């Protein structure tokens, strides 16, 4: 009961023994009473309040620990309570941007099917507020036309943290795409337009796009390929399955329907 | 999310899980459909100490899925926690499957009486039997004397 | 006194003869296509179903005192119909109550007698076979009743009297039902009732008891009975799952039971508009728009029902998001002359460059753009400016230079150039190819259409189109 | 009767259908 | 059908067109002569 | 009723229902095949 409640809250988490062992007041916390339908007794969803932000801790320590599939585990069980099947009382003030991590987490990962199903809960809480969303929201606005590195032009700006793990995975998800628009029909802007522009102050960079990609950059500049076939279209293989069709057609046409 | 609920490879939320999953149990089986290996692999597992449960909500969500013969079979694999489950109005669906399958697998078996005969499955007769006790206890015998012609026993 | 006085002899016998008559007609024809026509699954009280769809919605709303349609419940609901003495019996009384009305006091049942009413189908030797019978029968307790939308303290009685229905369902599932085929009428009948109970829960709080019933409801549909059940209740299930806030819409998708078969050209069409708007709000990429416009043209028979206007808003609202620019005053109904300002400045901004004054125009009007349920428009609809602008350009020169097409939209500046020249292959906005050796965005085109096999690609499902009528035709002759 | 319902109908099955194709051979037979 | 939940009850192309993809059909768009007088 | 009637009764549905529309078509081309033996006879 109440097990570590602010053992290591606010220092630091020298030791991961109160993790396991937070979890062992998980292990409370889900079978008290119960854990989803939370049919009566309103005062086993206070521990369910306090056990929300113990898993928003917890996911700060996988956010730590870059602990993905964890962290979408904490964020599951917070969204499960904030979709308690019971209208209970004001949550805390620590949903508003444990959201924000979570809808940074799901932007920056290529998830927009799963982006625009999120922000459809609240109707007019982040749009004009809750900055931890507003700043995501308006990111995914950067993801709509062109506004990928002009969000890099954007990065300056974080209420938090440094939010360093999906301004990086923003780098990704900016670098699969230039890696294949660069390999698309092109004309092989130089060294500098792929190099210097874009991230990555000569890096093995160089070696992302020599080896990850082609454009052998030696003589002064990437270089392209055909990048297509030669046209073989046979246009008799159907000659087969077509007279097939055919023969369905004076087949169910013959046919004493 | 909501649904990252399990992502923990604990023992004691092995049985736990289980009592996740019997409450979760009866509806969202189009949900369980993606969440057809978090059922599947949870079955496989030595050191769950409740073991062919995973086949009881498995044999829930595989008749949702389409699958008329998957909830059958791991309705087998789901051991005492479904022969023990035989009075209610949803199973007899999934035991008139049972019957069919028992019926035509029998015809089949009274066909060739030796050589390659496709074995029957002991808890695939054992709630066949069972439903005869049924043919035995509902006032009625036609029924019982049905099922023993077809059973080709 | 004397004006008021003499304005009601004419208005009771009218109900009084043709209210009386028809459902008259309906249980008795429908009633010897339940004993008789064991191919009853198409019945011709289907077409009267249709109607009672039409009939009391505008026919009789209230009871009609001065004793018109007061005295209809204690007779119709009085129906014991033992055998033919004691059913001929009855078929005296369809006469015989009628001087009960016209010279005597109905009973009067203001939606308060006919639960005690539901006693008369079970005096004298009670008949439960007939319960497509008794099921309209349950109709007829809200159909003065809901009908002449109250919800106000018969809400609940409303309620009551659906739980006698479901107890019906009880009934077919549980009572005397040999391949009887009575479900996919009292999946009708479920859908009328949760109609205006779909409504009672729209003048109450949310639905889940009937979220996890439905689910019931609708688990029986696909085992033993399914025709217009899983259609009707699958509609009724997405439409508060969508008018809630909530993930809501991917669990539609994941809702793998689509294909509840044709539905007569009515709850299909609506059902391409409420799996329309649902693959909508996922960025809806000309997919779902070709089945919007679908949706839109397979039922607009009506006149503007209610939800049409929305279908006909929201549909090109998406296509103006994609790739077209038409404006909506194509259909420019009386029905829409109210709803067409605000989205009328709305298409404008978009084709045009002043984006100040689309941002005027959405400032301006978004409170009707909030009450439509469109939210998500701005987020997106920024995007499809320049990609717009880009389209009509891209459209107009064929080896147009990137680095002239940028400075006319507005661009001012050679980097500003290329950051629409980044997606725009991958979308295929264009079909061209971008160089740094040449930055020109050079288009170009194609032929073979004709010489490669596009008709006969073209054809085949057509052809099977055909044939498919003529099945229909030999199928449905030969009744005589 | 209900285990002879079963079986009847069965019975009402396939010697229903032998005159579906029948009547598909008469009416062919009839066109020559 | 019964539900009638709406408001209280070409112009679209030749409109889209007249109004703003036609120019000089609803104003003048003729001075560029006069602005062509020297060019 | 439930468990031993309830397989046979609920499994003679659909045998009851072929049966049912199979007399429709039946009849259909028995309409047809009246047609043609009148006018091949006259």
């Amino acid at each position: 009961m109440y097990e570590q409640l602010k053992g290591e809250w606010n220092r630091k988490s020298p030791n991961l023994s109160k993790c396991g062992e937070e979890l062992g007041r998980l292990k409370l916390v889900l079978l008290e009473l119960n854990f989803l339908p939370t049919t009566g007794t309103k005062l086993t969803k206070q521990q369910l309040i306090l056990a929300r932000d113990i898993l928003e801790i917890g996911a700060q320590w996988s956010i730590l620990r870059k602990d993905i599939p964890s962290f979408e585990r904490y964020m599951a069980q917070l969204k499960c309570y904030y979709f308690d099947y019971k209208e209970q009382l004001p949550e805390s003030a620590y949903m508003h941007q444990l959201l924000g991590l979570n809808l940074l987490f799901l932007l920056s990962q290529n998830r927009v099917a799963e982006f625009h199903t999120e922000l459809e809960r609240l109707p007019a809480k982040d749009i004009q507020t809750n900055v931890y969303i507003k700043h995501p929201v308006s990111l995914e606005q950067y993801l709509m036309e062109g506004s990928y590195n002009k969000v890099f032009l954007a990065k300056g700006n974080i209420p938090a943290e440094s939010y360093t793990f999906f301004i990086d995975i923003l780098l990704d998800t900016i670098r699969d795409e230039i890696a294949g628009c660069i390999e698309k029909a092109y004309e092989k802007i130089l060294f500098t337009e792929a190099t210097r522009i874009l991230f990555f102050n000569t890096p093995k960079k160089m070696t992302d796009y020599a080896k990850k990609r082609g454009w052998v950059l030696g003589p002064n500049n990437y270089y392209s390929f055909a990048s297509q076939q030669q046209k073989p279209e046979d246009t008799t293989i159907p000659s087969t399955e077509l007279a097939k069709q055919v023969i369905e057609y004076a087949r169910q046409l013959e046919m004493i329907v | 999310g909501i649904i990252s609920l399990l992502d923990e490879d604990e023992p004691q939320l092995k049985e736990f899980a289980l009592h996740k999953l019997n409450a979760v149990v009866n509806d969202f089986w189009a949900e369980i459909s993606e969440s057809v290996d978090k059922i599947e692999v949870l079955y496989e597992d030595e050191g769950f100490r409740s073991r062919q449960f995973a086949a009881l909500v498995a044999s829930k969500v595989f008749y949702h899925l389409g699958a008329f013969e998957e909830s059958l079979n791991y309705a087998l694999g789901a051991g005492d926690l479904f022969n023990v489950n035989d009075n209610s109005e949803y199973v007899e669906t999934i035991i008139a499957k049972c019957i069919d399958h028992y019926t035509k697998q029998c015809v089949e078996n009274a066909d060739l009486p030796e050589g390659e005969k496709k074995p029957i499955d002991q808890r695939l007769e054992g709630i066949v039997n069972k439903m005869f006790q049924r043919c035995l206890d509902d006032h009625k015998y036609k029924q019982a004397i049905g099922i023993a012609l077809e059973t080709r026993r | 006194p004397p004006g008021g006085g003499e304005q009601e002899p004419p208005p009771p016998p009218a109900p009084q003869d043709v209210e009386m008559k028809e459902e008259a007609a309906t249980g008795g024809g429908s009633t010897g296509e339940a004993d008789g026509k064991t191919a009853a699954a198409a019945a011709e009280h289907s077409q009267r179903e249709l109607d009672t769809v039409t009939l009391e919605d505008i026919k009789e709303h209230v009871k009609q005192l001065e004793k018109a349609v007061s005295g209809k419940e204690p007779r119709f609901v009085l129906r014991a119909l033992r055998m033919l003495p004691s059913t001929s019996r009855r078929l005296n009384h369809y006469v015989l109550y009628k001087a009960v009305q016209g010279f005597f006091t109905s009973n009067n049942a203001t939606r308060d007698f006919l639960l005690p009413f539901l006693e008369e189908p079970m005096d004298t030797e009670a008949d439960l076979q007939f319960r497509p019978r008794t099921g309209k029968a349950a109709s007829t307790p809200l159909l003065p009743e809901v009908e002449a939308y109250l919800q106000l303290l018969v809400v609940i009685f409303m309620m009551n009297s659906k739980r006698y229905k479901e107890a019906q369902k009880i009934s077919d599932d549980l009572m005397q039902k040999i391949s009887t085929q009575n479900r996919r009428a009292l999946d009708l009948v479920a859908a009328k009732c949760y109609y205006y109970h779909a409504r009672v829960y729209e003048f109450l709080d949310k639905l889940d008891v009937v979220r996890s019933f439905l689910h019931a409801r609708l688990r029986t549909a696909t085992l033993r009975h399914d025709a217009d059940g899983q259609a009707t209740l699958l509609n009724l299930l997405l439409r508060n799952y969508l008018h809630y806030s909530l993930y809501d819409q991917a669990e539609k998708l994941v809702s793998k039971s689509v294909f509840p078969e044709q539905a007569n050209n009515n709850e299909w069409a609506r059902y391409l508009y409420y799996t329309g708007r649902i693959k909508a709000i996922q960025l809806e990429y000309s997919e779902a728009r070709r089945t919007m416009t679908n949706a839109l043209r397979k039922a607009p028979q009506h006149t503007a029902v209610g939800f049409k206007q929305t279908v006909h808003k929201l549909l090109i609202v998406v296509e103006l998001l994609l790739g077209e620019i038409p404006d909506r005053l194509q259909f420019r109904q009386p029905s829409l002359k109210r709803s067409l300002m605000p989205y009328f400045l709305l298409t404008q901004a978009v084709r045009t460059g002043n984006l100040a004054k689309f941002n005027q125009v959405l400032d301006q009007f978004g409170e009707k753009f909030q009450a439509d349920g469109t939210y998500t428009l701005i987020i997106r609809l920024r995007h499809n400016v320049i990609k717009t602008g880009v389209r009509m350009i891209s459209l107009s020169y064929s080896r147009i230079s990137l680095a002239d097409i940028a400075q006319k939209l507005q661009l001012d500046s050679p980097e500003d150039a290329e950051f629409i020249v980044a997606k725009a292959i991958r979308d295929g906005v264009i079909e061209a190819s971008i160089n740094h050796e040449k930055g020109y965005v050079q288009s170009k085109e194609m032929i073979d259409i004709y010489s490669t096999r596009e008709p006969q690609l073209a054809f085949h499902q057509r052809i099977s189109f055909c044939l498919d009528i003529h099945n229909m035709s030999v199928k449905a002759m030969r009744f005589p | 009767d209900l285990y002879s319902r079963y079986k009847k109908l069965q019975q009402e099955l396939e010697f229903l259908e032998v005159q579906e194709e029948y009547i598909k051979d008469e009416q062919k037979n009839l066109k020559k | 059908m019964s539900e009638k939940k709406q408001p209280v009850d070409e112009d679209n192309w030749d409109d889209d067109n007249v109004e703003d993809d036609f120019s000089n059909q609803l104003r003048a768009e003729l001075e560029k002569h006069g602005y062509k007088m020297e060019t | 009723g439930s468990g031993l009637r309830q397989y046979y009764l609920s499994k003679i549905e659909e045998l009851q229902l072929i049966v049912n529309d199979k007399s429709q078509n039946l009849r259909r081309l028995q309409a047809q095949r009246n047609e043609l033996n009148a006018k091949v006879r006259l």
